[PDB]
């Protein structure tokens, strides 16, 4: 079990750790989060009480270093940093744990929600999408744009998701125009899976990361990416059966976790109705279709 | 974006453009089978591709053999149309290629856009105009070449005959659309109007009769009457 220690909490803030959130009051004696499960990536995210606009946060893996948060009063945000002095870090964390100044990651024993949301997400792939090579953790906020959003403005602060564009020469083989546009299997299996992602685990990892960025930060570019990756699979007549089964599980847990009051913005009516009711895979996503129909039948 | 009444003079500027109409590509007769079911039999069709400034009509004849063994023919027709337009553009010198292609039905946008990915500088546009190009198969000489074709074939026409010698493109297109609207609303009356005078012939190398300026005004007025008439016989006004 790992720990993220905080130098202090000088400004009132709502703190999020994966799907959990809590409030810290201005100058409250708060020194971080303990009992964080090893073996998964994590995200620690923030929403200032005084300017609810721009959520921001950090993806990290406690196996890759000792990380802590300290507020920066010049830049006005909680920053993640890496302490290279291990003995110093363990001593600090022990002092705060003895004074009981830390909250406890309250994972219920029965509960596989976070695993199920992050099964294919790996820090090394996150760091290729979020380019900031000097740190082992990755900063994301609400306003960051994607490489494709910049094609349609700072490239260093972009999200480098894989560009998916259904009306593009990458997607359409000369002389197979109708075929490839109406059945995207070539683009899914040959271009994207074999060519770019190499395997379906890397594809699912980017899909899950995009959803989580979209839901935690309200990142428009991430939502566009998540939906495009779903739609590419649903619009392919030929998909390996293990990918369809896993996709159904992935989407099931994303829909289950989505806060009901943000479905309006996080779910694209056209993509989902197409995917569940018109596409090649309309009959292949039994779990996802059942939860969507029972939870969000308005959208449909 | 979409082409409408507010940008109508754009058609006659010096940027090369083509209208594409696919409404006569896939044509069928519906009939009863010996067992009392219903079947379709295709007949020859055509793509209607028109430069509104010059009158140049690229008429691609769609022979029924192109549907043999194919499924979902109405969807295939839009892609076949897009493939043939793309081939036509590629066959033209660069200086003759269009800067814009305006499709008369929105379902042609994605097929044509996909077939023209090689041409990112060519704008593919819909229109809010309800243009009567479906009635092209009421022009006797065009119907004749389509129904006689025994193989795929491209035929080139000037749909304005020699009118541009005397009138502007804007006026020629207005006349053409008035004639085609009339032929669409009541083909027999429209054709009677156009031929009622045996002394006004259609030249071998033309589609329409050799009307004088004065007679064209008469004709145009009678065609407007017909369109208004039929609009009363239709809505009881
Ligand atoms: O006075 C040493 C401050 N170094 C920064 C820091 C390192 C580890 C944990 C925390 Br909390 C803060
Ligand atoms: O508003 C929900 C309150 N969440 C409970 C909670 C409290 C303290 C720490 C963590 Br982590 C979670
Ligand atoms: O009406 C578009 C306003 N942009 C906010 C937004 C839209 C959809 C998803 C996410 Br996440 C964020």
């Amino acid at each position: 079990m790992n720990t993220v220690p905080f130098t202090s909490a000088p400004i009132e803030v709502t703190i999020g750790i994966d799907q959990y959130s809590f409030n810290v009051k201005e100058n409250q004696p708060f020194h971080g989060i303990k009992d964080i499960p090893i073996g998964h990536v994590h995200v620690i995210h923030f929403q200032h009480a005084d300017n609810s606009s721009m959520r921001y946060g950090y993806w990290f893996d406690c196996r890759m270093g000792n990380f802590y948060i300290q507020y920066d009063p010049k830049d006005g945000l909680y920053k993640m940093m890496e302490e290279r002095d291990g003995a110093k870090f363990e001593n600090i964390v022990h002092n705060f744990k003895e004074r009981q100044m830390m909250v406890s990651y309250p994972k219920i024993d029965e509960d596989d929600t976070w695993y199920n949301l992050t099964e294919f997400v790996q820090m090394d792939k996150i760091r290729k999408i979020v380019r900031k090579d000097e740190n082992q953790f990755s900063y994301v906020d609400s306003s960051m744009t994607t490489v494709q959003e910049n094609e349609l403005s700072d490239p260093a602060h972009s999200l480098n998701y894989t560009v998916i564009n259904f009306k593009s020469r990458e997607a359409i083989r000369p002389g197979h125009e109708m075929e490839d546009f109406l059945d995207k299997s070539y683009y899914l299996n040959t271009v994207m899976l074999q060519g770019i992602f190499k395997n379906s685990s890397n594809y699912f990892g980017e899909l899950q990361f995009a959803f989580l960025n979209a839901m935690f930060f309200g990142n428009y570019g991430s939502s566009l990416q998540w939906h495009a990756m779903i739609e590419l699979i649903c619009s392919s007549a030929t998909v390996p059966k293990h990918m369809l089964d896993k996709l159904d599980e992935i989407l099931y847990y994303q829909i289950k976790t989505l806060p009901e009051q943000y479905s309006d913005i996080l779910l694209n009516e056209r993509v989902w109705n197409i995917c569940l009711y018109s596409s090649f895979q309309k009959n292949s996503l039994h779990n996802t279709e059942k939860i969507m129909e029972n939870k969000y039948p308005e959208l449909l | 974006g979409a082409m409408n009444s507010s940008n109508y003079a754009e058609l006659f500027n010096n940027d090369i453009k083509l209208f594409v109409d696919d409404t006569n590509v896939y044509r069928v007769t519906v009939h009863k089978t010996f067992e009392g079911n219903v079947a379709t039999k295709a007949i020859n069709g055509c793509i209607f591709t028109l430069n509104p400034k010059t009158g140049h009509l690229f008429l691609k004849i769609i022979h029924t053999s192109v549907w043999a063994g194919q499924k979902r023919l109405s969807q295939l027709a839009k892609w076949k149309t897009a493939e043939e337009v793309s081939a036509l553009v590629r066959s033209l010198p660069k200086e003759e290629q269009p800067k814009q292609i305006i499709v008369t039905r929105k379902a042609m946008l994605d097929p044509l856009e996909v077939h023209m990915l090689d041409f990112p500088n060519i704008a593919i546009r819909p229109t809010e105009l309800r243009l009567p190009f479906s009635a092209a198969m009421s022009i006797d000489k065009l119907s004749d070449v389509v129904m006689k074709a025994t193989e795929p074939q491209m035929v080139l026409f000037n749909i304005y005959d020699d009118w541009l010698d005397r009138i502007s493109s804007y006026t020629a297109f207005s006349r053409l659309t008035l004639l085609l609207r009339a032929l669409k609303t009541n083909e027999e009356s429209a054709k009677m109007i156009l031929l009622s005078d045996p002394t006004i012939t259609i030249k071998s190398y033309h589609l329409w009769p050799s009307f004088t300026d004065e007679q064209w005004i008469t004709i145009e007025s009678q065609m407007r009457d017909l369109i208004l008439t039929e609009y009363g016989r239709k809505y009881n006004v």
